[PDB]
Formats: structure tokens, sequence, C-alpha cells
């Protein structure tokens, strides 16, 4: 945060208005009591902006020589192997919390439907998420190992 | 090898014993019988849900 | 060159090897030498033949049982007895057939194994081609 | 101005005393050999080897803008009496905690060298073979430079290459059926996933 | 290293390469034949009498003419008591020589034992000595298989790049400059909907 003093003079005569004329207005109110109390009796707080070219921008953005070759390299396999069984068996777990949920869950009083039949923490929807993420990768999985095959032999 | 102590076959017109030793089949494809059994389940309850709109 | 010998992986077989030794290291006395030594100039032969079996392992994945009898100066059935006998000790993996055709010694090749050693390879390659080009750079500000 | 160093160097050490004069940064745009003189002066001040870090400042490419040598003094078998020589090194970017934070607070973009999402590493693996495909090239031009333009016989290169060709894979190995089971599994796996993706949204 | 300074007297300075061809000749693991030629110490007297027979047997080896090391074997053997001495070590590098050249330019990393046995105009029971022998020097890694008759090498050790064999890399790699394109116009042209 940055600060510039404010006179004691100032604020004596109640001149204090014309440090803070024609502006958006945005100020930091984070930080009160003590502080807060010294920073209005003592100094203005204001904002704090960060430009810079887009040379900089460019040469802090660039990364490794082997960022753009690593399509090539691919996980070894034994992990592949561990994940493929994780989510399979993980899912089932759930997939227990979601066929009891759905045996009643058709009532009334939203936020009571919820703790009857644990519909908080709610399965479908996690379910949903695991599943996809899963399959996604998968296709990533294959797509480089019959890619690395066939382009170098 | 009934038992299953060595488990392996026994080619009679050959005569010749064979021994494998290999586990157990496949873990994983045993774990995708038990996804796909408990989704069965899943949409007999959702066609009696749904009996209600049709 | 006693020593040496049996910690070289050169195939030295067994009756050639005794005619060697026998003017010159059977003379020296313990361990060979007198009477109750000599029954210890037996032994010697045994290490030997197990000795070449372990290097053979290794080396020849496959090969037929015939040219092993006749490497180690051994008959056929005796052969088939030493083999068993070193796959028990574990020293090495191998797979013995009777009907007396083939002998393979063979390293089981989980999927992983394969793959994973293979993935190596390939990485490799990427790191070459990478490097290859840095030094070429160079050469460029040489000419 | 060699006494200018001296004196800026005490000044800085007061600030931090762990840093050492390790060499010297050159703007570039590209390696020469009167650098190796050049070098050999910062050497009496250093008690080690110092370091030739090249910093390209003209940013060509997408691709890291260092190279680094390191002045070396070396024997070759060629006949050549000693040799004096600058020998390519790795170069790689780290950054501490406290300058990792400043490289994020200062970007905006998107990314896309995240290689996250499906979308982000589809790119990456069409952008891998191209990125290969333009080296490749490069070596290929420069083998004709050598057995018809004059270029040296620098047998560490085609040292280098023989790597390449005899670690190159092979088909009709064991390893290949190895690669169909492995295909099988994750073909598989993509199917029980999907079918369950269709329960939940019927749902 | 050897100081610019021609102080040092040829007569000297040709000895000492003498030398140094005949501990090859009588080695187990040098295949630098060429190396030596490529370095003035030979390279500048190329005419003198010792330099006959003695860089003809250099070549000999080299392109793995059995008959070539014969004949000049049978004259030379005499003449230095050296060799007569070490008979064994000099018989046994012409062999050892051929079998990896063969292995080198062959694209195809397996080979059966019949074309060995011809190469090398030895029996096929002495192919089995001399792969065992090479494996154990560590010249060459692999495998034995006696029930396909092949040997199958999996590393061969790195080797000078005589100016043939230059062509022969850049043939390889334009190959494989065409495969990597074709692939990767496919790839460019389908799933077009997405690259960002």
């Amino acid at each position: 945060d940055a600060f510039r003093l404010i006179d004691t003079g100032a604020l004596i005569n109640n001149l204090e208005p014309r440090q803070t004329t024609s502006n958006t207005g945005l100020l930091n109110k984070a930080n009160i009591q003590a502080l807060i109390h010294g920073l209005n009796r003592h100094y203005y707080s204001l904002n704090i902006d960060y430009h810079k070219t887009a040379k900089e921008t460019k040469m802090l953005m660039n990364l490794h020589k082997e960022q753009w070759q690593s399509g090539l390299k691919m996980y070894d396999y034994e992990e592949k192997e561990e994940s493929n069984l994780a989510a399979t068996k993980s899912m089932v777990k759930i997939a227990e919390q979601y066929s009891k949920r759905i045996e009643e869950e058709k009532e009334l009083t939203e936020e009571e439907l919820k703790t009857r039949y644990v519909g908080r923490q709610d399965p479908k929807k996690h379910l949903s998420e695991t599943a996809d993420e899963t399959l996604e990768n998968n296709i990533v999985s294959v797509l480089t190992a019959g890619v690395n095959s066939v382009a170098i032999k | 090898i009934l038992d299953k102590i060595f488990y392996g076959v026994l080619d009679q017109g050959n005569g010749w014993l064979y021994v494998y030793e290999t586990p157990n089949q496949d873990a994983t494809y045993d774990s995708a019988l038990e996804l796909v059994g408990q989704l069965n389940k899943v949409v007999d309850q959702l066609f009696e849900k749904a009996s209600v709109l049709y | 060159s006693l020593v040496k010998l049996f910690t070289t992986n050169e195939l030295m077989r067994w009756p050639i090897v005794q005619k060697t030794y026998e003017p010159v290291l059977n003379e020296d006395d313990l361990a060979f030498g007198g009477e109750a030594n000599k029954h210890h100039w037996e032994d010697l032969q045994k290490r030997v033949i197990e000795h070449n079996l372990r290097v053979i392992s290794e080396y020849y994945s496959r090969i037929t049982l015939l040219r092993l009898n006749e490497l180690l100066d051994l008959t056929e059935s005796q052969t088939e007895t030493y083999i068993s006998d070193l796959v028990n000790q574990g020293i090495i993996y191998a797979k013995v057939n009777r009907p007396a055709k083939i002998v393979n010694f063979e390293k089981p090749k989980n999927s992983s194994q394969l793959l994973n050693e293979w993935s190596h390879n390939v990485d490799e390659l990427l790191e070459h081609i990478e490097t290859i080009g840095h030094l070429i750079t160079k050469e460029e500000i040489m000419h | 101005d060699h006494n200018y160093i001296e004196n800026m160097n005490e000044m800085c050490k007061k600030i931090n005393a762990k840093e050492k004069l390790i060499g010297w940064y050159h703007s570039g745009p590209k390696l020469r050999a009167s650098d190796l003189k050049i070098n050999e002066l910062f050497k009496k001040y250093t008690q080690n080897n110092p370091l030739l870090l090249i910093v390209d400042v003209k940013q060509q490419g997408v691709g890291l803008p260092t190279d680094a040598y390191v002045a070396i003094e070396q024997v070759k078998d060629d006949g050549t009496s000693t040799e004096k020589t600058f020998l390519h090194l790795p170069c790689t970017i780290e950054a501490e905690e406290a300058e990792e934070i400043g490289v994020e607070h200062l970007l905006r973009d998107v990314r896309d060298q995240a290689a996250g999402g499906l979308s982000i590493r589809l790119t990456n693996q069409l952008k891998s073979l191209k990125g290969l495909q333009s080296k490749l090239k490069d070596v290929v031009e420069y083998l004709d430079k050598v057995i018809n333009k004059e270029l040296p016989i620098n047998h560490t290169i085609l040292g280098k290459l023989q790597d390449v060709f005899n670690l190159l894979p092979n088909l009709g190995t064991p390893d290949d059926d190895e690669i169909d089971v492995e295909n099988h599994d994750r073909i598989n796996i993509s199917n029980n996933l999907q079918k369950a993706l269709t329960v939940k949204t019927n749902d | 290293t050897l100081e610019p300074s021609t102080s040092i007297t040829l007569a000297e300075r040709q000895q000492l390469a003498y030398d140094l061809s005949i501990s090859a000749l009588l080695g187990d693991k040098i295949y630098n034949f060429g190396e030596l030629l490529h370095h003035p110490i030979m390279e500048t007297i190329v005419n003198d009498s010792n330099y006959d027979w003695l860089f003809q047997l250099l070549n000999a080896l080299t392109v793995g003419d059995f008959d070539k090391f014969d004949s000049l074997i049978k004259v030379q053997i005499s003449k230095i008591p050296i060799l007569a001495q070490h008979e064994s070590f000099l018989r046994q590098k012409i062999c050892l020589m051929t079998l990896i050249e063969t292995v080198f330019v062959k694209n195809i990393r397996m080979l059966s034992f019949e074309d060995i046995s011809k190469a090398t105009h030895l029996p096929k029971d002495n192919v089995e000595h001399l792969v065992m022998r090479a494996i154990s020097l560590g010249l060459l890694k692999g495998s034995i298989d006696q029930v396909n008759e092949l040997v199958t090498i999996s590393w061969v050790q790195p080797r000078i790049i005589s100016g043939d064999q230059i062509t022969k890399m850049k043939d390889r790699l334009v190959e494989w400059n065409d495969q990597v394109e074709k692939l990767g116009k496919k790839m460019e042209a389908r799933g077009q909907s997405i690259w960002v």
C-alpha cells in the first residue's frame, strides 16, 4: 500500500477535501482501529496500479526449451495403470450414495430433503465431475502413444 | 490341480504336464464389471420415478 | 590367473583347465596336493560347470539342450540335474523342458517393464535432437 | 573500467554477502570467439571459472533466449595442441517464492503453456510435432553443408547422432504387442465412463 | 599436445608412431586404425619402406578382408617375433572387426548366424564363440537365440563416421522428415474446430 503525508494544518482548518478532489473514489479501507486513526490523522492512502511494457511481459512469460516439446514426452505407464484402476473403483463407492438418494427424495421442503437423503455433498454432481476429468485424460493418453509410435517409426 | 496348488493343466494324450504360475485375471476389467453393475440398478430406479411424467 | 579365471565370463571347459593346472597349482599343498586334499580337488569341477551355467543364462536367452551338453562336456541327464539344482538356489530363472529339445532362459516381462523402457527411448531422442542443435549453433561461429 | 567493478562489489556484499562474483552477462545477439579473451579478465577477480551467460535481449521466438557457455580448455584427438573453447551448457529457469509470485501477479494472459484441459493439450500435441520438424530440418540441411561446403567435420555432432539411430523404435518386437494390450485397456475404461455420464444427465 | 616445434627429429616422431601401430594390431578393443591415418604422425610420411605392408594390414582389417590378412601375415610374423608370441591376439582382430562393421551399417538390428559365418570365412561352431567373446568385451550387447538362429544387438560402441557414412545419416533423416510431416498435416486438418 502507498501513502503520502498529510499536513496537520490541512485537518485543523478542515481543508482536507482539497486533497480528495475529482476522483473515482475507490479507496482501500482495509485495516482500521489505531492504524486507521493514525492514517486519517496523518497520511493519505491511494491505489497502486502496475504498468509494464509488453516486451517485459513476454520475456517473463516465456518458459523452457522442453516446454514446446513435452507432448511426445509421456507418463510412465505404471502410473497410467494405477490411475485407470483408481477411478473405476472410486465411482462405485459414491454410486452407493446416489442409489440410496433416489429411493425417495420426491417429497417437499427443500433443506429437509437434503438432510433426510444426504443431498448435501451431492453424489450426482461429484460423480459427474470425476467421471469426465478421467474421461478427457484417457483420450490424451492414447493420443500420445499412437502418435509417438507412428511419427518416429 | 483341482485344489489348486500349482494350478496347471494335464495334457493327457501328449503325456506332458503344463504348469502355469499366472495369478488370477486382471483386476482392472473385473472392477469394470462392478461399475457397470451398479449402473443397472441406477436406471431401474430412474424409470419408476419417471413413470409419473409419461 | 585362477581367481581372475573364475571371475571372468569366458567359457572354460572342465577337461582343459584340468590339464593346465595339474603340473603347476595342484603340486602346491592345501586344498590340492595331499591325499585328503585330492578329495577337494574333485569339488572344483562342480564349481566351474555351475559358473558356466550362470553366465550362459544371462547371455543365451534360448539355447538348445544338445549344444549345452557338448560345451560343458557332460552327459545330457547330468546336465539336466545341475540346471534344476541351480534354479533352486535362486541364482537364475529358467524353464527346463524334459523332452530334451530346448532350454529357455527367460526374464518375465510384465507389461509395464517393456512399456517404461520404451518410454525412456522416446524421451531421449527428443533430448538428442535439441542438444545436437545447440552444438550446431556453435559450428556456425567457428566457420 | 576495471576499478569500478571492485568498488561496486563491496557495497553490494553489504546488502547480501552470500552472493559472490561468478561471471558476466553479455547482451547478445550471439557468441563470438572474441569472448574468450574477455572471459579471462573476469577470471582474475573470480575463484571459479566465469560463466558466460548470453542473455539475448532480442527475444527471438518464444523459446528460451538463453544459451550458456563456459570457457574450458581441453585437449582434442585431431592433433590440435590444446584448444580453448566455449562448450554449450543446459539452460533452464527457476524462480524463488518471492520471484514466482511476482511473475503470476504480472501476468493476465489466459495461458496456453498451462497444458491443462483437453483444449490446451490438444494444441500441445500438434505443437510438438511441428516443433520437432523445424529442428529436424535444420539438422538435415546442415549435413549437406558438411560434405559439400567445407564446414568442418565436427566429430562430436555425428558421434551424438549414432545414439538416435540405435535407440530408434522397432516394430514386430513383443513390445509392439504390449502397446496393443494397453491400447485396449484405455479405450475400455473410456467407454464405461462415457456411458456413466449418459445416466447423470438423464436424471 | 605435441609441441609445434620441429626440434623433435623426424626419426623420433616416426619411431613412436610405429609403436602405436604394433600395439593396436595386438590389442583387443582398438579400432582406431583409421584415426592414426587422420592424425599427422602418419599422415605426412606415407612413402617410407616400413609404411607399405604396415598401412596395408591396417586397411585389411577395416574392410574385414581375411584373404588380404592371410597373405600379409605369413611374411610379417616372421619379421617380428612379437607378433609370433601374440599369434593368437593378431588372428582374432580381423574377425572381431568384421562382425561389428556389418552390424553397424545394416539398418535391421537382427542378423541371422548364416550371414556372419560366410562373411567371416569361419565355420558355424566358431560363430558362437565370437558373439560370446564380443558381449564379454562389451563391444556389443545383445542376446543369442539358437532357435531362430539370430543374434539381436541392442547397443553399438561409438565409431568414426567416415565420409560415405555422413551421407547415409542424411538419408535416414530425410525419410523421417517426411514421416513427421505427413502425419502433421492430417492432424492439422482434422479437429479444426479446436486449437484455442
